[PDB]
DNA sequence: TTAAGTGGAGCTGGATGCTCTGT
DNA sequence: TCCAGCTCCACTTAA
RNA sequence: ACAGAG
């Protein structure tokens, strides 16, 4: 994402396993590094290192 | 004697969290005493930390046979 | 009237902070027209629209 | 001791601080040092003060005597090679033609 | 060699009578008896190249030396510039250092 | 030439020496180890070696198995080998009543006589190498990883292990030229040991199909 | 003329961008559609839909590309046995020479729970424990120091200083890291592979 | 239905259904596409199919 | 535009949203900020229980 | 002399990125 | 706009 | 069917 006029999409799952699923396995804290090198996505930009 | 694996996946704990939180969410007995929580979910993860949910996890082996882990016997991780 | 620099965090990829009472003096105020039409015809059958 | 670069907090690769609490300390210890941060930096930043200017881009006179010197040098070098090829032998190298 | 008949201009074949090979045209009387060595060279190309190449002094003749690579910190060097991708807003840089034949190639 | 086409005599000779050597055939020390100018002595160059039926092996007999189970190794003058020539060999296998022969064709073979080594007989099984792919040791190589045929009593262990079948292994062809190297036919199973970027090794197994 | 020139060279990144999208997205959809079926079993092999094996062990290790902390690799020893001097200093232990290293190494790796883990890893760990003991003599041959802890200038143990405390959370910490980044049963693995070498 | 004019609702594309196989996660590819779409039964006759 | 990849692989959902977006650090790395317009809309069935 | 099995050449049918936002 | 299968036709071996 | 946007 880079903010210059950007459209994301949102989902409400509708159910309890839904909500499981998409919590333990999909979360941002479980998913900090790639899966293709193990290298972290989710850490600081600009402004937040310079 | 059983030879799989003794740690939890993230699979079986995503979907004993999602079926014991579908059990809470009907009118089920809860295991461990809930201290003013509503959603269901997090009901179930209080559960899980102290080792009380009654499901049993069969693990299907791609010829037929199977074994049975109880979930307070596998060690649970992050 | 255009200050360079970094502040508050909220703009970090293009996204830009404005003034709140600048906004409120007229800048950026904008209009939008729109439209709505509608026909009322005569059918070969002698009647019509009302 | 140290500063912090791009390749110690930021998402590029491994040796990050974040990957570091990530393997050794749990995944929620990643997650509130990276909200801690983004949290405190705006605040050093903005009461810092950081802009950019014409002036900050600008050249000084120890490069405009340099450039001039350097450009020199190859239009005359390029002059001759252009001179070498149309006029006689150039040294060709190995695998090309002489153009 | 073409060679074309001085009555209608078709064009000549070589066939054998019976005291000469003959120049023929097909589609008129006349003949030409070949009563002397006549010849055509062609003369073609040679294969003029032997290239050898991938000489040490054929591969460092770019700009770049004594530099630093963020892996060895070697001066001998190699470098590459691209920017022919603007979804890549940052610039594209690929280095090649091998002072001490370390070989690496990264971004 | 003279220097480079007794050059081919001699390697492809090695290369069906260590062959047989594979397919645990009874093969003597020095043979594997034949000097090229030791294989000058017992045969010169063209005008005094002779090319076709001088170079033979027949002394090849399955040392683990029975003496015995004998096998021919030919080598055919002519480059396109027709039917008459494999006539001419298999009467001479069935006069020494050797049931596995091999056959190093030069250029290669006439089409109806590729299919004659398939139809003549169950009982007399026989190999159509080139002499282009004898001039190198396929095993050597550094791309293949050193297969080994297996014992049915390690298939079973395979298959008991896992719980598997056989339909559900890996494959590999028999007109692989690998698999045409050890002379497996349909129904076996080859041991691949893969080299890794370690010291460490991944073994894995392919069935023949 | 320069402007010109450089519109030129800006183009062509333009237009590789603009290509780019339906240059690539096809072939992912042709690597999706063919590997989705692929899993890792509770018996550790990789198998498709069918039932046939693609693979005996998935990666030839068993592990997983989400959990290296190294180069393709599950740890990186230097740094776990820094990280465990580092947070555990053990003030009031001597410390140990190269014979009493081996000696206690020799004697944890040895129980019931190292068992489980790969042949290979064992044989790396001792192998980076030989190392370290190496370091050890080769710094306590330069000072003079007495392996039974009587030298004067009580400095000389912070050079190569490890403790049994320390070598028993290091082989925990890097037996624990092993087990757990191994690929756990039920991953799509063949989807994973399939979006990162598209993407 | 579509667009935002007709009070559409959005995509899961062939694209994003690829990214929760990736997760492993089966009951929300399950409540994505079969109960928040077009849920439907059926009387299915088991003897002639 | 068939069957296949139009409306049984990939299909039209509810429960979606869709809007521009806007940087915000104030927030935590798992969270994330919906408009009130479109938490009125969105709903979540819960049942009822002890 | 010709029966036949297999090369090479031309014809045919398939495919070519993800969404919203409007007329 | 690019690329695998299918079918037609000369070209040797073999009797 | 065309134009946009990322
Ligand atoms: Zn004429
Ligand atoms: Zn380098």
């Amino acid at each position: 994402a880079d903010f210059d006029g950007d459209e994301m999409n949102l989902h409400l799952p509708q159910t309890e396993e839904a909500k499981a699923e998409a919590l333990v396995l999909m979360g941002t804290k479980a998913n900090l590094v790639t899966p293709r090198n193990g290298e972290p996505l989710i850490a600081a930009i600009q402004d937040f290192l310079t | 004697k059983r030879i799989t694996t003794p740690y939890m996946t993230k699979y079986e704990r995503a979907r004993v969290l999602g079926t014991r939180a579908l059990q809470i969410a009907m009118c089920a007995p809860v295991m461990v005493e809930l201290e003013g929580e509503t959603d269901p979910l997090l009901i179930a993860m209080k559960e899980l930390k102290a080792r009380k949910i009654p499901i049993i996890i069969r693990r299907y082996l791609p010829d037929g046979s199977y074994e049975d882990w109880g979930v307070d016997e596998l060690i649970i991780t992050d | 009237t255009v200050a360079v620099m970094s502040y508050s965090g909220y703009d970090i990829e293009d996204a830009l902070v404005l003034n709140k009472a600048s906004l409120d003096r007229g800048f950026g105020r904008c209009l939008v027209y729109k439209n709505a039409k509608c026909t009322l015809k005569r059918y070969t059958n002698q009647t019509f629209d009302k | 001791s140290g500063s912090m670069d791009k390749g110690t907090l930021g998402s590029g690769s491994k040796n990050n601080i974040f990957y570091i609490l990530l393997r050794d300390w749990g995944q929620n210890e990643a997650a509130d040092a990276m909200s801690r941060l983004a949290r405190l930096a705006p605040v050093y930043l903005s009461n810092r003060g950081f802009s950019i200017g014409i002036g900050d881009v600008t050249p000084g006179q120890g490069l405009l005597k340099a450039k001039y010197e350097l450009l020199n040098a190859g239009y005359k070098k390029c002059d001759e090679y252009i001179e070498a090829l149309n006029t006689g032998k150039l040294q060709q190298q190995p695998g090309c033609t002489a153009e | 060699m073409l060679l074309f008949c001085p009555g209608c201009g078709n064009g000549l074949i070589v066939e054998e009578g019976q005291r000469c090979h003959r120049f023929s045209c097909n589609t008129c009387p006349y003949v030409h008896n070949i009563t002397r060595k006549v010849t055509n060279r062609k003369y073609p190309k040679l294969k003029e190249v032997d290239d050898v190449l991938g000489g040490a002094a054929a591969w460092e003749n770019v700009d770049s030396t004594a530099e630093s690579c963020p892996k060895c910190e070697h001066p001998r060097a190699y470098f590459m510039q691209l920017q022919t991708r603007s979804a890549d807003e940052p610039m594209t840089t690929f280095y090649k250092c091998c002072n001490a034949q370390c070989g690496h190639r990264w971004r | 030439d003279d220097e480079e086409e007794t050059y081919r005599l001699w390697k492809i000779r090695k290369t069906i020496m260590q062959l047989c050597h594979d397919r645990g055939y009874l093969v003597t020390q020095d043979e594997l180890d034949q000097t090229l100018e030791e294989f000058k002595a017992q045969s010169g160059d063209k005008p005094s070696e002779g090319r076709p039926r001088r170079t033979d092996l027949t002394v090849l007999v399955a040392h683990n198995d029975d003496p015995t189970d004998q096998m021919f190794v030919f080598f055919p003058e002519e480059p396109k080998v027709g039917i008459k020539t494999i006539k001419v060999y298999c009467q001479r296998m069935q006069e020494e009543n050797i049931t596995r022969a091999l056959i190093v064709v030069q250029q290669g073979m006439t089409p109806s006589a590729k299919q004659s080594l398939v139809d003549m007989a169950p009982k007399y099984i026989l190999e159509q190498f080139l002499q282009q792919e004898l001039l190198i040791n396929i095993t050597e190589h550094e791309l293949v990883p050193e297969h080994v045929v297996m014992t049915k009593e390690e298939v079973t262990e395979l298959l008991a292990r896992y719980k598997l079948r056989e339909n559900q292994l890996p494959r590999i062809q028999a007109g692989d030229p690998v698999a045409r190297y050890f002379g497996i036919k349909r129904g076996q199973v080859v041991k691949i040991i893969r080299p890794s970027e370690t010291a460490g090794r991944y073994i894995t197994y392919r069935l023949v199909q | 003329t320069e402007f010109f020139f450089h519109t030129m060279a800006g183009r062509e990144g333009l237009v590789d961008t603009a290509v780019k999208t339906a240059e690539t997205g096809y072939m992912q959809r042709r690597l999706v559609k063919s590997l989705e079926d692929l899993c890792s079993q509770y018996d550790l092999t990789v198998r498709s839909s069918t039932g046939d094996i693609i693979q005996f062990i998935y990666g030839g290790d068993g592990l997983d590309p989400a959990a290296m902390e190294g180069k393709d690799e599950p740890l990186e020893f230097k740094r776990v046995l820094d990280n465990i001097k580092a947070v555990f200093p053990c003030p009031s232990e001597p410390a140990l020479s190269k014979n009493e290293l081996i000696l206690t190494t020799e004697s944890i790796m040895k129980k019931s729970e190292f068992l489980c883990c790969q042949d290979s890893f064992l044989q790396e760990i001792k192998k980076f424990i030989k190392g370290v003991s190496e370091k050890i003599k080769k710094t306590r041959d330069k000072y003079g120091i007495n392996d039974n802890g009587t030298t004067e200038p009580r400095v000389l143990y912070q050079l190569d200083r490890i403790t049994p405390t320390q070598v028993e959370k290091f082989l925990e910490t890097c037996r624990d890291k092993y087990m757990r980044a191994q690929m756990e049963p039920g991953s799509a693995v063949g989807a994973l592979c399939a979006q990162s070498i598209g993407e | 239905t579509e667009g935002r004019s007709r009070d559409g609702g959005l995509r899961l594309g062939e694209m994003e259904r690829d990214c929760l196989i990736g997760y492993g996660a089966s009951m929300l590819l399950l409540e994505r596409l079969m109960i928040s779409s077009d849920a439907f039964e059926v009387d299915v006759c088991g003897q002639c199919g | 535009q068939g069957r296949f990849r139009g409306n049984l692989s990939g299909k039209r959902v509810d429960f979606s949203g869709r809007t521009v977006i806007s940087p915000d650090p104030n927030l935590r790395i798992d969270e994330v900020a919906v408009p009130v317009h479109v938490a009125k809309i969105l709903t979540f069935p819960e049942k009822v229980n002890k």
